[PDB]
């Protein structure tokens, strides 16, 4: 079940193949036994090549099996294929009679031998092609006809003078650079699946049933495999050519009953179930762009398609790109609160998990706009910068460390609800989203209004707390760009009330924002805020 | 009349039963227990008072009681009963009875998979 | 076979269940409960080496398979309280029947090196005791 | 660790226990035996040398050893166990164990008891 790879693989004889399988990188899985095996009929699942030094007799000289532990993958090569090699197969780990496997289907076909009467043209659907047929000048004034064969009958439905087939509508144009020589061609844009096969082509006709053979093959693209897990993020890379660099471009998901279903467009559409956890970047000079989807759930598994078409949907005659995604779900990404609540005037605090092996990174805090396509304006970084309009009410803190940092956002209002993102600078990027809701109530800690200052004498400011906070520590701090640091002239007078602080001199040097806080040593808690003046 | 919880069965101590009556219009009621045909003395069991319910217009009342017996008596096959007296009943009494074999399931499939045939999936 | 109620690894038992509802006669449906036991035929009673013969009696109580004790969070009025979810898991003392694939098991054996004897440590499941 | 052959058990003088290690890449090993939990001295058994086995891919090696013990103790129910030390193992030693019941038993007895299957599983 947590094992994944290519479901279908194809090649022709004499060639090589290179299969890759995936497993969760836990320590038991890196050291256990890997196998490739042939699921035959009558029960058994006989091993062909293994990780513990075993190579079979039929695979002698042709194969090996290398294991990459930091990837979490292992690769299998089979050279010099055949037609006894067609069948179903399995990757795996451990013992074969359990089920830590994944099925793979291998199909291999016969090549052409001593039949070189062919002229091929390779194309992926959405591009241009030529089908060249011999232009004879001994039929100088004769039609350059090209039939189509359904069965054995060359059906008279395409002429070369302005008559085209009722199914090949609007897209057949041809060029004149011979006209005295053998040179004409037919150029087709937007190749379909139904535009395949050999066609009865010729240029000019002596009446004695003369023939010619020349085919095309158009191919469907092969999906890049992406391996993700629960509560993580993914990134696609649509990289179509500059021929469609100014068409509307889309991204959907193939479903069961022949129904692609839109996830984003560039004409402004979105699913209901992807609100707050998706992006779409502005493209570069050559026409490639990024798509991010974070917080991955169980039902995001399946084939995805990106393309370009003039109305923003999947229609035939448009160039595509593919991916196939797997969600591991035996993940080691820690769980987190998805929604955090607060009241008008209160604070919040978020736990933001990253990877322990990337602890020398740089941390960021977004706010998902959702207006154009999706955008992160950055609000605060780990290096000492904050936004302008969030002054006095935001800071990022490195404690507790070792898997997790925290961020404090107070002085709430009912328009502060939304979806928020956090992101590190390392190589592997989990992006974690939390929703801030606003419900009504009363703030726990209690401070006065906006406290002025006298010129030439002292100030004192109180700050209460209720009685469940009687075992938690109390502190004060002064806020600047790097965060806020605790002060030593607080007293914490009462046993269950009135943490205060005075300022020994009214000069302008500390005319800033102040907080009043609560913490259980490492983990932080609620706070409030007042701004000081000097008159 | 409710059966015991399955947590108490797998410990071999006393097990517990619950009687419950609800929906009666004056708040006067009597509750007695039986074992087979013998009425137990009324200092073996606890009975709460009679209180009224949240409702829709018409007002009604409810009452519970419990009785704790030994697990060997339950697993023998001895039955127990809860009797309720009230004045809106025509014969002034109702009974319910419980033992094992009361909420037994009606379909059981047992398949034994031998050696040489393991096919476990993850 | 749709919703997993328990997947226990000390006893190696798995229990799923599923409601499959008929539309005609809405007073009666059917509720299915599937149990799978895998019996190890070559394990000892205590898991060390010289203990006792093959374990030949295997006992499963449903109230100890389905037991759930790691704490949870409940929101009562506007509060987050931590609750336990079971009466019976006082701390182990449980006898396990199988090994667990993600935990490793060692033993201690005395051998001699010419002079005095040492306290050599020995792996019992070698795939899982790799120090990294 | 292989059990004794069936023919040696009838004669009732001594039995023999075979310890085979197979498929390891450097050719240095260590073999020691235990009875109960106490290490036997070196002169009780016989160990051959490490040699290279026919090729199926990578080149690997093998070794054997035998120990002869009294046929009364095999039926009293003592246990004997074999230890192998090699460079590639995780904690440098591993062991396997055998006695009279495990290994050619002529008897498989197993009892499975499933207590309260209809039992409000939470
Ligand atoms: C199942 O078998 C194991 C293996 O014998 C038992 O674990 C160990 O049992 C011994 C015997 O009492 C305990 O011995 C102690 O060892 C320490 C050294 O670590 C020594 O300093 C003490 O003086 C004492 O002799 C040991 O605590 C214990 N646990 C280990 C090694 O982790 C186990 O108790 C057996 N279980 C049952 C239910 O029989
Ligand atoms: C992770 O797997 C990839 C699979 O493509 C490895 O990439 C190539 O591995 C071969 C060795 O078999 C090298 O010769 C190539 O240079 C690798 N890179 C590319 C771009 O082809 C990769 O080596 C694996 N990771 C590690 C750390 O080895
Ligand atoms: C053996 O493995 C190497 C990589 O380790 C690979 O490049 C080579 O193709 C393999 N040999 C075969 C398939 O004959």
């Amino acid at each position: 079940s947590p094992i994944f790879g290519p479901e279908e693989v194809n090649s022709v004889e004499g060639n090589s193949v290179s299969i890759t399988c995936y497993y969760p990188p836990t320590s038991v899985n890196r050291h256990t036994r890997k196998y490739w095996c042939r699921q035959g009929a009558r029960g058994g699942c006989i091993t062909l090549i293994s990780s513990e030094g075993y190579v079979s007799s039929k695979y002698a000289g042709r194969a090996n099996l290398t294991n990459f532990p930091e990837n979490g993958t292992f690769v299998v090569n089979i050279a010099q294929l055949s037609q006894d090699d067609s069948g179903r197969y399995k990757c795996g780990l451990g013992i074969n009679s359990r089920g830590l496997s994944f099925d793979v289907s291998l199909e291999v076909s016969q090549g052409p031998g001593l039949l070189n009467d062919t002229k091929v043209y390779t194309v992926d659907l959405g591009r241009t092609v030529t089908i060249n047929c011999p232009f004879k000048t001994e039929n100088a004034q004769k039609r350059k006809s090209l039939y189509k064969q359904i069965g054995l009958y060359p059906v008279l439905v395409i002429d070369s003078s302005g008559y085209v087939n009722p199914n090949y509508t609007g897209r057949i144009r041809l060029d004149i650079q011979g006209t005295g020589q053998l040179l004409f061609s037919v150029v087709i844009n937007q190749l379909r699946l139904s535009d395949a096969g050999q066609y009865l082509c010729q240029a000019g006709d002596d009446s004695n049933s003369n023939k010619k053979n020349a085919d095309l093959q158009v191919l469907k693209p092969e999906p890049e495999l992406v391996y993700e897990d629960l509560r993580g993020s993914v990134t696609f890379h649509c990289a179509l050519g500059p021929e469609v660099a100014n068409v509307a471009k889309f991204l959907c998901r193939q479903s069961s009953g022949e129904n692609c279903d839109v996830v984003v467009n560039t004409l402004g559409k979105r699913a209901p179930a992807f609100e707050g956890r998706i992006l779409l970047n502005p493209q570069d000079k050559d026409g490639s762009f990024s798509v991010v989807i974070t917080g991955l759930r169980k039902e995001d598994a399946g084939r995805y398609l990106c393309g370009a078409h003039s109305d923003g949907q999947l229609q035939e005659g448009s160039p595509i790109q593919a991916w196939q995604l797997f969600v591991n779900e035996e993940s080691t990404i820690p769980r987190s609160p998805t929604v955090v609540k607060g009241v008008a005037g209160g604070s919040v605090a978020v736990l933001c998990p990253y990877n322990r092996k990337e602890s020398k990174s740089i941390k960021y805090w977004c706010l998902w706009e959702g207006a154009q396509n999706g955008r992160c304006p950055l609000l605060v970084d780990s290096e000492g910068w904050v936004k302008a309009q969030y002054e006095g009410r935001l800071s990022l803190l490195e404690e507790p460390g070792n898997g997790t940092f925290t961020v404090i956002l107070n002085q709430l209002t009912s328009r502060d609800a939304g979806f928020y993102w956090c992101l590190t600078n390392g190589d592997t990027l989990w992006r974690t989203t939390v929703e801030i809701k606003i419900i009504e109530g009363e703030p726990n800690l209690k401070v006065p209004g906006n406290v002025t200052a006298v010129l030439g004498e002292t100030l004192k400011v109180p700050c209460h707390f209720p009685c469940k906070f009687s075992s938690y520590e109390k502190y004060w701090c002064k806020w600047n760009n790097t965060g806020c640091q605790a002060l030593p002239f607080v007293n914490c007078d009462e046993n269950s009330r009135l943490v205060s602080l005075t300022l020994n001199l009214v000069t302008r040097a500390d005319e800033g924002w102040y907080w009043c806080g609560v913490k259980q040593g490492h983990f932080y808690g609620e706070t409030a805020a007042v701004y000081v003046a000097v008159e | 009349l409710l059966p015991p919880p399955s947590e108490e069965l797998a410990l071999n101590e006393l097990v517990t039963l619950t009687c419950l009556a609800r929906g009666f219009s004056p708040k006067d009621v009597l509750v007695r227990w039986l074992q087979g045909s013998q009425e137990l003395p009324r200092e073996k069991y606890l009975t709460w008072a009679s209180r009224q319910e949240p409702s829709q217009g018409t007002t009604t009342y409810a009452v519970t009681s419990i009785l704790r017996v030994a697990a060997e008596d339950w697993k023998k096959g001895e039955t127990f009963s809860c009797m309720v007296g009230h004045e809106a009943l025509p014969l002034a009494f109702t009974q319910k009875t419980i033992d094992r074999l009361a909420g037994k399931p009606t379909h059981i499939n047992v398949s034994v998979v031998m050696a040489e045939a393991d096919g476990t999936c993850y | 076979e749709r919703i997993v109620l328990v997947d226990n690894k000390c006893k190696c038992a798995r229990i799923t269940s599923r409601i499959i509802r008929s539309s005609e006669d809405p007073n009666e449906d059917i509720v299915e409960r599937n149990i799978r036991i895998i019996v190890p035929l070559n394990n000892r009673e205590n898991i060390s080496d010289p203990t006792s013969p093959l374990r030949t009696r295997f006992v499963y109580h449903l109230s100890d398979l389905c037991k759930k004790c790691d704490p949870t969070e409940v929101e009562l009025d506007n509060q987050i309280v931590t609750a336990t979810q079971s009466n019976i898991c006082d701390e182990a003392t449980e006898t396990c029947y199988t090994y667990d694939r993600n935990k490793c098991y060692t033993a201690v054996v005395p051998l001699v090196y010419g002079g005095e004897t040492k306290m050599v440590e020995t792996a019992l499941t070698p795939d899982a005791c790799y120090p990294d």
